[PDB]
């Protein structure tokens, strides 16, 4: 009888509406990424749909800068609006300070925006989680921003339906500072062990950055190697 | 232009000329500058034509709304106070107008209001381009023991002097005596022509 | 007890109100379209109504530009307001960039608009789905925008009451780069196999564009050929 | 339990509040009209009330322009406010384009206005349907605008309590391009067959326009002929 | 369960809240009036209260102009606010057109105002009916404006608790163009036959206008004649 | 089930919320007043409280002008805010017309204010009744303004818990134009016969005005005479 | 125009002339520049007529609202502070007025306020066109050990000197002595004419 | 079922929400004060908390001016916001009138502010009572302002959990014009007899003012004398 | 049935919604701090998470100035927004007065912000408690600001899930003016005795300030000493 409004706690003291937004994140496809020796990557599973899809507009990975990028899971509607706000806040940040000095407060702008909607009645929150990644003045960065607005900056995570199984794998297998290729293949094995039996891992989009370089997205045949 | 307003014993007499220019170039030989603003008071016009007519429309509206809310006529001090507050809420985009409102409520009054909203009580007043002439003749001939006919004769002599000695004024004079008994009565032009021909100011 | 407000999730984590808007789309007539060798077309079923109807204002296909066009299904009221916002956003896009450079962010503007109304209380969403189509700097484009605001660009789809049967046909019959005529007849067969038994396919509106050309609407007798 | 708010769909996916506004239209008296060889007419039933009624202000037919006119049915309150908005939108249309070029977007302005109130909470829709009619740059026009905002241009319809019986008659009797008189008498027979047994058709207001001419309203004795 | 909000119809399609405002009108005292040979009058019953009432501020008849006047029944609170809006709209009308040219759109302004509050949530309507009366460029006029906003313009009506009995009398006795006195006495008999048994008709306020003249209110001893 | 919102009538057509505000008036102490030969007075009962109370700020009678004054009963909070609005409206009235010409529209301003809050949801009305009194251009005045906004000017009334008993006394004893003293003693007897058995009438505040004079408040020993 | 305000032992005396011009052209030989602003203080006028009368209306309203809220009269420092804050909230669309407010609360005061709202305490002050004349004669003859009759005689001599040596001032003088005992009393014009004929300043 | 909104009366005619705010006042610690021969004091009980408290920021007594001061009880959050509004209101009063002339309308402003929130929906009232005290142009003043906004100026009171027992003591023991010390000791005995059995009165903050002087707060060892 | 809205009290007079926010604070990890001989410190427990976490953005202690600092517990989303408002209010304070003169009204600004959201409907409060600490013109300061907006300045406290056990320890062990090291070790023992059996205290962040110096954060190996 309390899971109806965003503004009411339970007698335990929970926000059931916020947690249901976190549940709506869980219905989206798994996407992971880690940082390594001089840089960070991202991996996103895509169950290949109608071949009629031009691949350009189903990329869960999106470039918010030449030096920051991220990936979503959940309500694709809210997801898209969020990646838009990430881009616009990156622009305002870059113009008031000459450059995107710290990725952390780009993620802060996005997080405070997602925070506020968990508070006021007449608004429902965003049912999306975002994993930011890039290079700043400090180096490799990798955040995750959930529906409530929590940011915790990792050197690896996932989001989505697999997230527990992937972070379970990485929590017992990952070792830092791998040279990029070895890191990618570890993350591929991580993504593999999150599926259900019988399911064959299709081709997932993966992209990376190294210190002093821009992004690049591995095209499907550079991806095809690690199958 | 010219106006005149004269308070006597139990009445108040106002009159204007009717010539509107609007250019140098006198353009309208029969305008309207004397307005009935309520059933016991009237308002004259001696300013810019558009601004003055908008003020006449607004004050007709406000006094009719007033009487219709309270079933009492407005005091003359109240109508001059209202007009002063209206003209002084906007004076840096002001109305270039010299208004004069007179009437009788329990005692006759005629009030003068400039473009900045300065209300002041006086027993005889005038505004417009041909104003100092009628102030001269009112100062020389006016007494407060006059009757209504003597008052309107003094008014016609005044405005006739202003017509003979001014360019901006002219045309046919219209006069309205407002008193407590008969209410607002505007004299017909035939009686005014009879008074002019009786006083011998015609040429 | 949760399908009453736009702002409340279920304990499964669903938005029943948004899904009911998607159900309200399902009550509208089937409309499909695909892209082919240099360009895209659209097909829209119309069960021919009162002959009193002047045909000019029952066209489910509508021209948002000389180079972008679309089709709706659902609440005809919301549908019309949506095609209006599509036109106005096309104009603002074309004036701030000199031309409609990418169809994708026209569809983005429309989708963000339809997105927002799935979020705030005191507003119900739009019960319409839209299939955009056209030629840009990249080439043939074909989106579909649903009530929640999902966009997925296809090279073929339908919307409406048939949509499952039509996409079922296209999912096993369609082959890309058909010369325009052959493509149209494939899409006609697709539209045919979505009706119920006994129903005879009437005359549907069909229109197309090719690379470097404007739209044209096949008039009823050019349509009459493929019956 | 769902027919309480304008913003909630049913699990079938219906808007019961909008449909109840359509029901409130049904309580108003029948009014019909058709276009013919060079022009359009309108017919509106009036059960003659208190002879105290000055006939000037019970005319269901109203002139929105010298070249557009319409008729309502339903909540007389909302009806009047609607015909006001029709007039004002005709004026804004005529001043931004020099003339009322198309009747269709006058009806669009009215329809989008009636549309919006079917969407937002804290507002109920208009319980009125409107039948516009006139001459534009194209020729004879005849729309119907319902509470939801649907417009369908006809060459004949009704609205009101009889609407089904009248459109049932016209659907099997009407033939286009009748010379004005014959058309009117057909529409009178249409209006006749919508009443209940025993009811005698009183004098209905009827008015027309022809291409290149203004409106005129047949006065009661020109009406009296066709009884 | 539906008569709680102004914005919800019933499954019959009624606005129970609006009708309850019409019921609140019914608790006010009867007031009638008719037009005749060159002019209109009004009659309003007053059960003479606390003699302490200075008669000035219990007049149900109120002058909105020297040439328009009206009378209310219902919530005296809303009634007073309405007669205020009638006066102010008469003033704005008179200044934008030089004179109150038509009484009809004064009554339109008042009616659209009373209309709007039957529509939006968070507002209840006015529980008052108003009977306007006067002389315009056309001649004698006599409207009645109810809570919903209906205007119908009579040559006679009542409002209030008696309204059915009075309009029942006038519907079978009234004959137009009576010389003023005879008209008044007919209306007095109309007001008489609306009371209950034993009740003696006290002194009612009555006032009239003729073509080319202003109003006057018959004082109590001119009223006292027709007892 | 309808006495919950200010905006809903009953099927009888009553505003139970407004009537409950009228009930909240009934919990306040009795206060009366009448006009007489050239002027008006007021009487207000006060059950003498804590002697710590400085008498300056428990006066139910309050001076809104040197020539208008009033008294309240009910919610002391709303009461005070009301007498404030009475003072401010008296000032605005006096400056836009040079003087407080009519007391009636001061009471109109106060009543329209108390009126509006009986109408809109999200607002509760004022639970206070006010009895204004004074001298204007017409002469002695004495209104009473209730929660709904009814004004009836009297030449005598009460408000408060006794009001029925006091107006019952005055309705069978009061005779107009008494010389001030005799009037006061009649009003004291009126106040006396409203208490319950055993209760001794303490010292009530009484104040008056005569034509051409200002107010004065009888101090406690001039009050003490009439015990 | 001219004003004068003189504080003595247990009273304060203010007076103005009555001639309003409003043009060059002296137009009203009997205006009103001395106003009762409250039962124990008054306000004089030496500026633009409309702005000054609007300020008089507002201060009458605000002080009456004040006394009606608190049942205490306003201090003279409080009324000058209020007037200064009002005039200085708008100084770039300012009121072209030179106000002077005096009165007694527990000790008599007379305060001066310019068009920008500069309040300053002084025992004798004056404003208007004919101001330096009355400052001259007040500086030459004024002592703080005067009575009320000596004070009002000094005031009449002052304003008579300003009338004899200035164009803008003129007309009949009106004077009001405000004291704690009798409250606000404005002297009738017959007593003022008697004082003029006793001092021998008539011609 | 009625104690849920601030805007609904009971059928008795009570405001249960307002009274519950008065109940929330009752959970705060007792604080009293009285005026005497030339001046007023205040006493506030403090059960001495965590010695870690720097005593500066737990003072229930607060200086709103050098010549006005007050004390609260209830929700310490609302209490603090209130004493802030008291200070700012004293400043605005002092600048528009040169000095804090009357304490009464400082208390009026605070009261009207606390009043308004007992009226409008979407707002809950302040759950605090305030006891103002000081010296003005009139002399010693001592108000109490409760949640509803009632002000009654006393020469002695309390607020808080003891308030009934303290005012019960003062109602039978207090005698005016005590020299300051004797007054304080009477008030200490008043505060003593409000505790429960076994509880030892700790050190309470006490402060005073005399005519022509500023405040001073008795420090803890001047307090320690009267133990 | 009352713990649903922020604006309703219980018949006991409690704000169950505010208390549930206080319960939501209780789910966060324990954080303590005290002041000593010339300065204050803070201690915050952190159960060490994913080694992927960059330690820079999980610091519960945050520097609001070079001379003020604080720590949170509860909703990490609201926590972050709060520490942002603390920084911004510190900046506005420092620019309008040249320096952060008093820490107390920085904490006032934060508490008034957290206060207001406990009052208005359509807003839920912040589920965070904050412990500010620093050096001002007066010296060492240490507040705690809870969800309702209570501030009490301590010289020692905790917040979070342990808070009762830690303040229970400090309430019987803490002695003031310890030299910094001894103080820290006492606070470490305080933090130790709040855990459950079997749990080993990991490495907690601890930081301090002394009079005339800025902050410093003990790095993990200076922390490692006191294990």
């Amino acid at each position: 009888a309390y899971d109806r409004a965003i503004t009411v706690f339970s007698p335990d003291g929970r926000l059931f509406q916020v947690e249901y937004a976190r549940e709506a994140v869980k219905k989206g496809s798994t996407a992971l990424g880690m940082k390594f020796a001089n840089g960070v990557l991202l991996i996103s599973d895509k169950k290949v749909r109608s071949r009629l899809i031009e691949q350009n507009s189903i990329e869960a990975i999106q470039l918010i800068d030449d030096y920051v990028a991220a990936v979503t899971s959940g309500l694709v509607a809210d997801a898209r609006v969020l990646v838009d706000f990430a881009r616009i806040s990156a622009q305002q940040e870059k113009v008031t300070y000459g450059s995107l000095v710290n990725i952390e407060n780009l993620v802060k702008r996005v997080a405070d925006q997602m925070q506020q909607y968990t508070q006021y009645g007449g608004v429902r929150p965003y049912g999306v989680s975002l994993i930011f990644a890039g290079i700043d003045q400090i180096g490799p960065r990798l955040f995750d921003c959930d529906p409530a607005g929590t940011i915790n900056e990792y050197k690896a995570t996932a989001i989505g339906s697999g997230k527990d199984a992937v972070v379970s794998f990485l929590e017992r297998e990952y070792k830092e500072n791998l040279p990029e290729k070895e890191a990618v293949t570890l993350g591929i094995k991580a993504l593999k062990s999150s599926l259900e039996e019988g399911e064959e891992l299709k081709a997932p989009e993966i992209a990376s950055i190294t210190v002093g370089n821009k992004y690049r997205i591995y095209d499907q045949e550079e991806v095809k190697k690690f199958l | 232009t010219t106006t005149v307003g004269i308070t006597l014993k139990d009445a108040v007499i106002m009159a204007t000329e009717r010539r509107v220019t609007m250019e140098n170039f006198i353009m309208h030989k029969n305008g309207k500058k004397l307005f009935q603003i309520d059933t016991y008071t009237g308002m004259t016009i001696a300013g810019l034509v558009g601004d003055a007519q908008v003020l006449v429309r607004y004050m007709k509206a406000e006094l009719e709304l007033y009487r219709l809310q309270r079933r009492v006529n407005m005091p003359i001090e109240a109508v001059a106070t209202l007009l002063s507050n209206m003209l002084n809420q906007v004076k840096y985009m002001p109305y270039m107008v010299q208004l004069l409102v007179g009437g009788i409520d329990t005692a006759p009054h005629v009030f003068s209001i400039d473009a900045a909203g300065g209300s002041v009580e006086d027993i005889y007043a005038s505004t417009g381009s041909g104003s100092p002439f009628v102030y001269g003749v009112l100062e020389s001939q006016y007494s407060e023991k006059m009757t209504v006919d003597e008052g309107v004769d003094l008014v016609i002599r005044a405005i006739s002097a202003a017509k003979q000695r001014d360019s901006a004024s002219g045309g046919m004079i219209d006069v309205a005596v407002i008193t407590r008994k008969d209410g607002y009565v505007q004299l017909p032009t035939d009686q005014i022509e009879s008074r002019i021909r009786k006083l011998g100011l015609i040429l």
